[PDB]
């Protein structure tokens, strides 16, 4: 990071800009919230529209039926109309509760994503977003939340000839954390998710056993830092 | 128009293309795959193409490419490290 | 001393995208019946809308749980995986599709419904391309470590991948480096044992069989409800049409149609809850597909009994299985 602070900031701000443009370009990029709002309002619209149906009764205007017929027959007529409206309202309520449970599950998922991608850093790949995750910036939205996930993604890779381990005195050498790779004839040890040259020394690697039993090991030098200092 | 279980001979009683989901009427089949837009069925998936020579507007219906097929070159002692 | 104990965990991802065409199911393609059904109003449109919503949900479930990787990968033909034999899980050419013997064992251990307006809408992703996705995921988790899920794939030796998984767990890579042959033998023995278990007992594959059976019984009962009269005096609507006249036929068909529509309402509600449960399990499956299929989860007993090492996905009828 301290090797590339300005570059990190530049990429960050360019990413902010591309987010601005991507959001302001097309409406359907923000789709989930529109889906939920449209589904709710359209279900309610169907509910209110259902009142126009006579359901087999004399008409749909209840006051018209009140004016037309007498109570001894308005009894059965309104009975039919009310049972129809009751059935429609009941199925509306059941579907509303279904979508309420779905939204509740989505809200719990959002709570987890907020408590992990924001209140910490969740190592779980492809939970916060594509690639490794760094942080996330919550933002409000009308009946919904949106996350600006900041991710680390490898961009340019160079393949190298590598080795499972090395042995200097027969005893095998296994990296404390690194990969034994060789740019050319010179071997190097580096962390998995970046390239970093490192002369093989005792700090980068512990020593155990002997290299007869391991597989794919290569003969390579293991320099030491104590010798040059003790030389004087 | 998409039909489900007609075997497509019964449509009139234009261009017809039959999939495991029935046939389309007025559909240009394209062997050249594409990551598609509007799922139809059995992987067959449709979209709209603006041409320039004949029928400058048309509807294509193609097999759905599952992605840009890439073959990693694995080897026992060949590692790739991002720089 | 330790062991590697492969285990199968089975999760459904989608039910059958059953649809309904109200005008022909509720109504025996009659004119008076159609008039009455429209007289009840906009129920039928609401029902068809709910069913097509469920179908879209199944589509999204499958696409989100499987196609987490953009590029479809190709397994290199050579197999020099430090002694690990992936023949049972890697794709095989001579099979009818680019499947593997594990799902070939799975397929056979999985288990009237038309002409009544119950159209089984075809699944969007056919079996061949689902197997292609599984092949790509397997290739990514073999030859690219956990990296290919994050960004672009990286050539990684398999011994390196397994050693890094060990180091993540807490056991140091010295153990693998000193035991590679024994570890490969252990995994081969475990895969043979699980192959035998899957080839002998299907009682473990209960989840998918049970969900498919539940859906089949629900649809079968839905169809069988037509025979019932619901208080009406004749089962078939045509028999009512035969001699009963509109003054009485209107009320008779009203009773019959309200009964049939109530039955269809019960069926669609049941499908709604079952689809919601399946989608919840499918989000669980996708989160598994992300947490340790494309990596390994330091959390315990989520995707493996014990310190988890890796996972291999495999397709199955309407479901997925994980070899943890
Ligand atoms: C690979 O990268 C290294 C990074 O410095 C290059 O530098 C060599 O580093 C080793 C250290 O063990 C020295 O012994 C060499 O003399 C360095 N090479 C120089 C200065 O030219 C190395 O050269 C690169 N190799 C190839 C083949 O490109
Ligand atoms: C690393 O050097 C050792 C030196 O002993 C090599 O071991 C010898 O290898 C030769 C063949 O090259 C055998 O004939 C000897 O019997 C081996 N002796 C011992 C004591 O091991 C070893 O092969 C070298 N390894 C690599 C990868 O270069
Ligand atoms: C540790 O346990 C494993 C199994 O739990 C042992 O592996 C067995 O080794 C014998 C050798 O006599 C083989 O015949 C078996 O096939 C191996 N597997 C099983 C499941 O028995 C291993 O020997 C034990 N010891 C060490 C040091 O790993
Ligand atoms: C992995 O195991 C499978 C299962 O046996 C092997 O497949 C067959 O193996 C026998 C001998 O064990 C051969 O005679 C057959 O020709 C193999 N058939 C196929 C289709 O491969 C497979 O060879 C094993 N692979 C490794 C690398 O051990
Ligand atoms: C590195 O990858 C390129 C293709 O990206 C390939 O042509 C080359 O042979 C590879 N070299 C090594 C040493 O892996
Ligand atoms: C259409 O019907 C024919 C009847 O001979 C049948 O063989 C065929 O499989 C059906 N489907 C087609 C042609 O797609
Ligand atoms: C598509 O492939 C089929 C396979 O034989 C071939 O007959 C047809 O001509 C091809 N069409 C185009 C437009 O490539
Ligand atoms: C190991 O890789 C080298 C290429 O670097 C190849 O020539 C050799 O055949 C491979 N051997 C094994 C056992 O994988």
């Amino acid at each position: 990071l301290y090797e590339n602070q300005k570059l990190i900031a530049n990429q960050f701000n360019s990413a902010i800009g591309k987010i601005q443009d991507s959001l302001s370009s097309t409406a359907s990029a923000l789709g989930k919230l529109q889906d939920v709002v449209n589904q709710n309002a359209q279900a309610l619209n169907t509910l209110v529209k259902q009142l126009s149906s006579n359901f087999g009764a004399i008409s749909s205007v209840l006051n018209d039926i009140l004016s037309r017929l007498d109570p001894p027959e308005a009894e059965v007529q309104i009975d039919r109309l009310i049972t129809g409206r009751l059935q429609s309202l009941q199925t509306y309520v059941t579907q509303q509760l279904i979508r309420a449970a779905e939204i509740r599950a989505s809200a719990n998922l959002a709570a987890t994503k907020m408590s992990e991608c924001v209140l910490g850093q969740s190592k779980r790949v492809d939970f916060c977003g594509k690639g490794y995750h760094l942080m996330s910036f919550p933002q409000s939205a009308p009946h919904g939340v949106v996350f600006l996930h900041v991710t680390y993604v490898p961009a340019q890779e160079k393949n190298f000839t590598t080795a499972p381990a090395i042995c200097h005195d027969g005893k095998a050498h296994f990296p404390r954390e690194g990969v034994f790779v060789s740019n050319g004839t010179h071997w190097f040890v580096t962390q998995r998710n970046f390239y970093e040259p490192q002369i093989i020394t005792t700090d980068n690697t512990f020593v155990s056993g002997n290299c007869d039993v391991v597989i794919g090991i290569v003969n390579n030098t293991v320099y030491d830092p104590l010798q040059p200092e003790l030389d004087s | 128009v998409l039909y489900q279980d007609v075997n497509c001979t019964e449509v009139p009683v234009s261009n017809v293309f039959q999939t495991r989901a029935g046939c389309l009427i007025g559909a240009e089949h394209v062997n050249n795959s594409y990551e598609c837009d509007i799922p139809i069925g059995a992987g067959i998936c449709a979209s709209y193409q603006t041409q320039t020579s004949v029928a400058s507007q048309s509807i294509i219906a193609y097999t759905m490419s599952l992605g840009a097929e890439n073959s990693v070159a694995y080897s026992n002692n060949s590692i790739a490290i991002p720089t | 001393n330790f062991t590697i104990s492969v285990t199968t965990e089975i999760l459904p991802v989608s039910m059958t995208k059953t649809s309904v065409d109200c005008t022909m199911y509720i109504c025996g393609d009659s004119t008076e019946c159609s008039n009455l059904l429209l007289q009840y109003g906009s129920f039928c449109t609401q029902l068809n809308r709910a069913l097509t919503g469920i179908a879209v949900e199944q589509d999204k479930n499958t696409q989100e749980v499987f196609a987490q990787v953009k590029q479809i990968y190709k397994t290199p033909p050579i197999k020099d995986f430090g002694g690990f034999n992936f023949s049972q899980i890697l794709p095989d050419p001579s099979k009818p599709s680019k499947r593997s013997f594990i799902e070939d064992l799975l397929f056979n251990k999985v288990t009237a419904q038309k002409f009544n307006g119950l159209t089984v809408l075809p699944p969007l992703l056919t079996d061949e391309m689902i197997a292609q996705y599984t092949s790509a995921l397997l290739a990514g988790t073999i030859t690219s470590g956990w990296t290919f899920g994050a960004g672009a794939a990286l050539q990684i030796p398999f011994a390196m991948q397994m050693a890094y998984r060990f180091n993540g767990i807490g056991v140091t890579q010295n153990v693998l480096y000193e035991n590679q042959k024994l570890i490969a033998n252990q995994f081969n023995s475990a895969i043979g044992k699980i192959q035998d278990s899957l080839s002998s007992t299907a009682s473990a594959l209960g989840k998918l069989q049970d969900v498919v059976n539940q859906n089949a019984q629900a649809l079968n009962t839905l169809v069988k409800q037509l025979s019932s009269n619901f208080g009406a005096i004749s089962s078939v609507l045509n028999d009512i049409l035969s001699r009963l006249d509109p003054p009485e036929a209107e009320v008779q068909i009203d009773r019959l149609i309200t009964g049939r529509l109530q039955s269809l309402q019960t069926y669609v509600t049941q499908q709604l809850i079952r689809a919601a449960e399946i989608r919840a399990s499918a989000n669980l499956a996708a989160t598994k597909m992300s947490e340790c299929v494309l990596g390994q989860s330091k959390r315990v007993d989520f995707c493996g009994k014990g310190y988890h090492l890796m996972s291999f996905p495999q397709s199955a009828p309407h479901g997925v299985v994980f070899l943890h």
